[PDB]
RNA sequence: GUUUAUUAAAAACACAGCACUGUGCAAACACGAAAGUGGACGUAUACGGUGUGACGCCUGCCCGGUGCCGGAAGGUUAAU
RNA sequence: GGCGGCCCCCUGGACGAAGACUGACGCUCAGGUGCGAAAGCGUGGGGAGCAAACAGGAUUAGAUACCCUGGUAGUCCACGCCGUAAACGAUGUCGACUUGGAGGUUGUGCCCUUGAGGCGUGGCUUCCGGAGCUAACGCGUUAAGUCGACCGCCUGGGGAG
């Protein structure tokens, strides 16, 4: 139940896809019992650097109370799906349930 | 002969010489001149008056591509950092912006020693 | 490390990046580092400064 | 100041050479600080305090 | 030698220090299911493979395809192999049969064997590279599509699975990486199973290789009878090269069908 | 050791590691005119060159010449 | 010694505290136990960029050279005989030492927290203060001035590591 503060960057355009997906990815928390804080669609966005070519990403934060059994799972599921351009997890220091 | 607009100018400002390089707005070579090769190759080639006519005989060849306005590339300087720009935008070439990406280079690929010069 | 000119008579404004970026990264690096001996000299000169 | 919502209106401490100004200037307490500094820590790292001025 | 169990040689107390020591994978009967290979060279008539002295081969494992994809399996015992040094194992698979299996290093609990398209990403039987993750261990590769076992032993040749690689065309391998063949080969994982028969200098002789054969000895050396050299006096010293065919760098091959090879660095 | 019974009876040396080497595989070798049988029920840590001289250290150096070949900037000047 | 981003697991040391429970189960150590910067042995390699050797063009009173392109080893190390030299209060074990006063930092008790910290107060660290002790630089109580438990080293040139 760590507050693991993760970011994950998915293609750009995929706006159908997407909706679906955080629930293709939530499905992991919730068998964890583990629970959300905050889960932030932070839109199609630019980038600071050229990762991936189409010079923005699709976006998502969330902030779960989750165990360590998920997240090396996650970072798995992230990394072997083709349209993950890059994620990134943070951790503790209490829980973020405020949008960004 | 090409019509281009844009250009490209990667100034070689350089440690040992002067090569101002001209490429077009995709990124393949569109025209260039130097310092050393113009008639001065030796320890004389990079210095403040060869290094504006490097630049202004680069333009002399530039001019029949059709290029009016450029952006400025730092990714080599030297002596000396802005007189290779003043030389084109003097010769007509507008400078519309310098990207200074010049990499140092940073210290873990640690760049030739030499004599402890 | 990227900066316009405008109307470009030439302006010259492109003279800010002396901050740090352009002109400050020399410190370490010129041809070659400095290699040994450059750690406790960053602090040592913290004392010629006092004045 | 130790989360998010504080330090999007913080950026005042932001030198004009992209970095963060040492407090000479106003004259904070350590504690504010040294929370405000990790609060600045995770925006940086999840691009919320978008740090200088082409990133 | 340095992974456990190493089993080492004995003290200086006798002449045989090496070979292998180790305990607990010679068992008997020879099961059901086997072969052996046959007489001496015999190829009809006047033999070209030198040396000879060819006696006891002598069995080997029959099981090659090994095609039983999806249906599980577990694991009774690992044996030897001495015609390839291997970690062979015997493989129940729970329709109703044994089998002889190129297994790694400790694949035993009796574990959860079990392959095929999609089902399992777990130790495997024969599984399809198409289907799978990336990884440095492979094994099988079934040597063009079809055919069977590239490598029918876990000997220490990792041929090493790359991601996205000029469509399916992966391993990252021994002697040319850029050996450019489909995903759809299959692996098992992988490729060490008995470093210990191989890592170390099994004898001076030892069994293998004088209770029922003899291996190379000479060429050069001796009566003129043979080989481009030497006069005799113990002198020989000319120019004397492998006639007609060349040694210590040339090059053999112009054209073949496959041929893939498409880079080969050399060295 | 019983090894070239037949000059020596070893004062021959068959070991066995290995850098390089033959082949990305109808794999090298082809005995036979047609086998595809050795190697294979097998992969370049299987099998073959040319050898190795317990074991463990140790293999400085030195490219003028001649090997080994491998190449392509360019001249000698053939089928084409 | 010695690592520079952050994390999952084994979760070092600690060490700020309402206390509970037992009453010196203690300190400090030689032979040994672990650790062990430079280096050799590896056994198989992971085989950028730089640069000893490697290889020369060059500056030639000889360069057997330093350049400058090209150049490995050093990068680091699974694993383990590693002694070992510059890891100096030229210096352990420490309790009592209570003129002190000044900073650099860390945690924290108490304040109409109108406050830049006020009244406090240990730890981590440095600053550098009498009576003495005393050459000359000045060191001035935890510091060499008192008092001490030892596991020590200390046998003069040159004989030696």
């Amino acid at each position: 139940m760590r507050h693991y503060e993760i970011v994950f960057m998915v293609h750009p355009d995929q706006s159908e896809q997407v909706p679906g997906m955080i629930e293709r990815y939530t499905a992991a928390i919730t068998g964890a019992e583990g629970k959300i804080h905050r889960l932030e669609d932070w839109g199609r966005r630019q980038l600071a650097y050229p990762i991936n070519k189409l010079h923005k990403a699709h976006y998502v934060l969330m902030n779960v109370e989750a165990p360590q059994e998920v997240i090396d799972e996650l970072e798995t599921t992230f990394r072997f799906n083709d349209a993950v351009i890059r994620s990134m997890v943070m951790r503790t220091k209490h829980a973020v349930t405020e949008a960004s | 002969r090409k019509q281009v607009s844009d250009g490209v100018a990667h100034i070689h400002a350089s440690f040992n010489n002067t090569i101002v390089t001209i490429t077009d707005r995709q990124g393949n070579a569109l025209g260039w001149a130097t310092a050393g090769g113009s008639g001065f190759r030796g320890s004389r080639k990079s210095t403040p008056f060869a290094a504006q006519v490097a630049a202004e005989r680069c333009a002399d060849a530039v001019k029949e591509y059709g290029i009016k306005n450029l952006e400025v590339m730092v990714k080599g300087p030297g002596p000396g950092r802005e007189s290779t720009i003043r030389a084109l935008n003097a010769a007509g070439f507008r400078i519309t912006n310098i990207t200074d990406v010049t990499p140092i280079p940073h210290n873990g690929c640690r760049p030739p020693k030499k004599r402890r010069v | 490390i990227k900066v316009r000119e405008n109307e470009p008579f030439d302006v010259a404004l492109r003279r800010f990046k002396r901050s740090c970026e352009k002109a400050g990264v020399l410190a370490e690096v010129r041809r070659r580092e400095f290699y040994e001996k450059p750690t406790t000299e960053r602090k040592r000169a913290k004392a010629s400064a006092v004045k | 100041e130790i989360d998010y919502k504080d330090i999007a209106t913080l950026k005042n401490y932001i030198t004009e050479s992209g970095k963060i100004v040492p407090s000479r200037i106003t004259g904070t307490r350590a504690k504010y600080q040294r929370q405000l500094a990790r609060a600045i820590k995770r925006a940086r790292y999840l691009s919320l305090l978008p740090y200088t001025d082409r990133h | 030698v340095k992974c456990k169990p190493t089993s080492p040689g004995r003290r200086h107390v006798v002449k045989v220090v090496n070979p292998e020591l180790h305990k607990g994978k010679p068992f008997a009967p020879l099961l059901e299911k086997n072969s052996k290979s046959g007489g001496r060279n015999n190829n009809g008539r006047i033999t070209t493979r030198h040396i000879g002295g060819g006696h006891k081969q002598a069995y080997r494992i029959v099981d090659f395809k090994r095609n039983k994809d999806g249906i599980p399996a577990v694991v009774e015992r690992l044996e030897y192999d001495p015609n390839r040094s291997a970690n062979i194992a015997l493989v129940l698979y729970k329709d109703g049969e044994r089998r002889y299996i190129l297994a790694p290093k400790g694949l035993k609990a009796g574990d959860q064997i079990q392959s095929g398209v999609d089902a399992a990403i777990k130790p495997g039987n024969t599984l399809p590279m198409r289907n799978i993750p990336v990884g440095s261990t492979v094994h099988n590769v079934e040597m063009k599509p079809g055919k069977g076992g590239q490598l029918a032993r876990s000997a220490g040749t990792y041929v090493q699975i790359v991601a996205r690689d000029g469509a399916y065309v992966t391993l990252r391998l021994r002697s040319g990486e850029m050996r450019k063949v489909e995903a759809d080969c299959r692996a098992t994982l992988g490729e060490v199973g008995n470093a210990e028969h191989m890592l170390r200098v099994l004898g001076k002789a030892g069994a293998a290789r004088w209770r029922g054969v003899r291996p190379t000895v000479r060429g050069t050396a001796m009566n003129p009878v043979d080989h481009p050299h030497g006069g005799g006096e113990g002198r020989n010293f000319g120019k004397h090269p492998v006639t007609p065919w060349g040694v210590q760098t040339k090059g053999k091959k112009t054209r073949s069908n496959k041929r893939t090879d498409k880079f080969i660095v050399r060295r």
